[PDB]
């Protein structure tokens, strides 16, 4: 763990980057390779140490700081908490708190809180909802979020389920409708690798409609940087549990703890929409010819393209196609989620996973 | 021609083996050549040694019945897989046929690729993949995504174990592009090949930015902007010459030694074996501390001549690449003073 | 119960979930009871500890379209897979439903069994197999044969590793 509690300049900044977690204190702590002076007498740019490398920026711009503490005390609290979820080394299992012994089945141990998830998903297919509402209800309360002020379109952090430490990785429907982008990808990729390093189960809350469109995403290397999330997950050997609460389209579906990607147990909510793409642009390909004769012969498209978009939606865009293929272990009620993850973690407790013999992989950088 | 006799059956086999050479009619192969481009198999035949190719699942056909897909079921499914040898060394390869369903991946199509991936890892031989084709085949459903994962998974499993080369000679849009990134080296054709997640159309109707496929993801942008392409071939053949050159430096797997050439047996001391080309380095550094100089001048003078530069058009302030010093393959990593004074930067 | 509303989609699930208990109508279940036999599912419940079973691929259905087989696509495809416990210890298990296609093995049916095996090996827990059915489904073709082989292989890989 690297705590930055002052102005760190020069080589004094590489050590932190190489560590696993970087905690900074907002205002009283900076971090940069070259100082404003040199920058100005070279590029002409004028900036302060706080703008150049303060917590505000390294959290929301560079994506280097995992936490921006308000006071030094806050910083310590975070580190103290952070360490409570990790083991002393990669050779030891993550510490567990007194697990709770229910009575079973799951359908009988449903709290009024669990039930709240049954009606959390909007009736409107595109209306946003904060994924935090799902995390809070799943874990034993208390979420230690990582890089909370960065790539908000994705949420990662530590929490506990039945006393077991877990790494949460979920999409955020309240930011870019949950889409994935360069930053979010990298944010998760590294986190996933970290969990795996220190034997922390990876729980994924899926809800991505795809990847954020834009020339910049391409030019900046979305393909290359996006792969990192794929690499990380595919590499992981720790218990993996994925829960699709709603949308899961195209490649995004894959990179999101998909069954064939190595996930152990895949769950889905009745409101799941697993498909190659949205029914909207799907009809354009599928019912190609049928729409070709909608401009020549019987012409009404836009009232035809909306009937077909509804038929395809009501027959293919759902969790059962995938469930029938086996890509989903079971389609259960949202309320059942918490209990399901609990038994799953127990089953995969002493999971056995052996990665191919090699000095090391070659993940894209 | 009795389809009940042994002779009739053998004859039937040769008919299919025949049709597989043009799964979608010969007219399709004509348009391909009419564009100066090569066929999925012609590319394999070009890259691999003469007559060394051994095709696999050449007669496989998709098994879908959604949206009248059971109407057209070409042989091969739209993909040519197998193994051969590049310069005497066994290699596993696969090429996508863009003429078949636009090169989109289906279940059988995926299975064919997965088979080659497992073969390469099992035999501990390199894996070459020529990419060219649209996204996943929508008609088949999510099966395509499932098989996609299966493919990515094997790429990250083989990473650093088996050299993986990716050749982009087509378009290639969709999740299809994530496979190449996971591999070790990505070779593109500047112009005749693109690469991108979302197409210009969608990008247009969601952001308004108006761009062409080339602009969005051509060989030049992935070489100087995204830093994803390692080489921009001037033409398809050149793309191949690069791939063979690249393999010439690498071993068949991480548990094997990089191939070496005959190493000369000098007599020393170095001060007596100095050549004219060597001495030229004693006066190469300028008398001025800031005056830049091409670092390639040093590189070319150190090894047996002939440097295979990697990402030559990206972050030119640093030069990386393969070469041989005394018959020994080495990886060169030098700062280029002729750009940013040799400073280091993110890229 | 609107299929377009979250509440309706939730209700839809509980509707199939209920049907999965009798993939071929109640009568079929009363037929095995009248023979003094337990149902593939009831057997799993008997063996394992009360309220411990966790079913896998319950709503699965075969994707075959050969010889008018597309008319009958029962949930579970003739086999009940999943895990649970026996005397407090975790176990993996699968029971075959003889009332569904005669307990015959089909592609999906096979996939469900293969999945349990891979779980048992992965988690390092015992694999209980309750067999009761005919051979393979002739209608689905060699597909069942490939899966049979897949099942056999996983069996020998587990041999000596996991009590089977």
């Amino acid at each position: 763990i690297s705590l930055i509690m002052g102005a760190a300049a020069g080589g004094h900044v590489y050590s932190p980057a190489l560590t696993d977690f970087v905690i900074m204190v907002d205002q009283t702590s900076q971090m940069f390779i070259t100082g404003p002076d040199v920058i100005k007498t070279v590029t002409g740019e004028e900036v302060t140490m706080e703008e150049l490398g303060g917590a505000h920026t390294h959290m929301a711009k560079s994506g280097t700081a995992h936490y921006a503490a308000s006071g030094e005390q806050d910083a310590f609290d975070y580190v103290r908490e952070l360490l409570s979820y990790l083991p002393p080394n990669n050779s030891t299992d993550a510490p567990r708190y007194q697990a709770a012994a229910p009575t079973g089945p799951i359908e009988e141990n449903l709290t009024d809180e669990d039930l709240e998830l049954d009606t959390l998903i909007p009736d409107s297919p595109n209306q946003p909802y904060d994924m935090h509402e799902v995390i809070t209800r799943l874990l034993d309360d208390e979420f230690l979020e990582i890089q909370a002020g960065y790539a908000q379109n994705i949420v990662v952090g530590f929490g506990r389920i039945d006393g077991r430490p877990v790494g949460i990785v979920a999409n955020q429907p309240t930011h870019f409708a949950g889409c994935l982008d360069i930053n979010a990808s990298e944010k998760a990729a590294r986190f996933v690798r970290t969990c795996d390093c220190f034997n922390i189960p990876i729980v994924m809350l899926v809800d991505v409609p795809g990847f954020l469109p834009g020339t910049d995403q391409e030019y900046n290397g979305i393909i290359r940087r996006g792969a990192k999330l794929l690499y990380a997950y595919g590499e992981a050997t720790v218990p993996k549990i994925t829960v699709i609460t709603r949308k899961a389209y195209g490649g995004a579906y894959c990179v999101m703890g998909s069954k064939d990607m190595g996930c152990d147990v895949n769950l889905a909510w009745p409101t799941a929409q697993i498909a190659v793409m949205g029914a909207s642009g799907a009809v354009g390909f599928v019912y190609r010819q049928q729409l070709a004769e909608a401009a020549a012969n019987g012409e009404d498209i836009d009232k035809l393209r909306l009937r077909l978009q509804q038929e395809y939606e009501d027959t293919l865009v759902n969790p059962y196609v995938a469930a029938e293929r086996g890509y989903v272990d079971a389609v259960i009620p949202p309320s059942h989620t918490r209990g399901y993850i609990g038994t799953a973690l127990r089953l995969l407790e002493r999971k056995i996973a052996q990665l191919p013999p090699k000095k090391h992989g070659n993940v894209p950088l | 021609i009795d389809i009940h006799t042994t002779a009739g059956k053998l004859a039937e086999l040769h008919k299919r083996r025949e049709e597989s050479l043009h799964p979608v009619g010969e007219d399709a192969v004509e348009k391909v050549h009419a564009k100066g481009k090569l066929t999925a198999r012609e590319r394999i035949y070009a890259l691999l040694d003469e007559d060394s190719f051994v095709e696999l699942d050449a007669l496989a056909k998709h098994r879908s019945t959604n949206f009248n897909l059971g109407e057209k079921r070409p042989l091969g499914d739209g993909v040519v897989t197998g193994y051969g040898t590049i310069d005497g060394r066994d290699v596993c390869i696969f090429s996508q046929d863009a003429t078949v369903f636009g090169g989109s991946l289906g279940e059988v199509y995926g299975e064919k690729i997965v088979k080659v991936q497992e073969l390469a890892i099992k035999t501990g031989r390199p894996l070459i993949g020529i990419n060219d084709g649209a996204g996943a085949r929508i008609q088949e459903g999510v099966v395509s995504l499932g098989l996609y994962s299966r493919i990515f998974r094997n790429n990250i499993l083989a990473s650093g174990v088996i050299p993986q080369i990716s050749l982009i000679m087509g378009a290639a849009a969709g999740g299809h592009v994530y496979s190449p990134a996971l591999t070790d080296f990505v070779i593109m054709v500047d112009q005749t090949s693109q690469m991108f997640i979302t197409g210009p159309d969608v990008i247009k109707t969601v952001t308004g930015e108006e761009v062409t496929m080339e602009e969005l993801g051509g060989a030049h942008t992935h070489m100087a902007k995204s830093g994803t392409a390692h080489y921009a071939a001037s033409g398809e053949q050149d793309a191949f010459d690069y791939v063979r050159e690249l393999l010439s430096y690498l071993p068949p797997n991480n548990s094997t030694d990089a191939p070496r050439y005959q190493a000369a047996a000098p007599t020393g001391p170095i001060e007596e074996n100095l050549t004219d080309e060597d001495l030229e380095l004693d006066t190469l550094i300028p008398d001025s501390p800031n005056q830049p100089y091409d670092m390639h001048e040093v590189i070319t003078r150190l090894l047996d001549d002939e440097f295979l530069e990697i990402q030559a058009g990206y972050a030119q302030n640093i030069v990386v690449g393969f070469g041989r010093i005394d018959g020994r393959p080495v990886g060169i990593v030098a700062n280029q003073p002729t750009h940013f004074a040799g400073c280091l930067d993110i890229n």
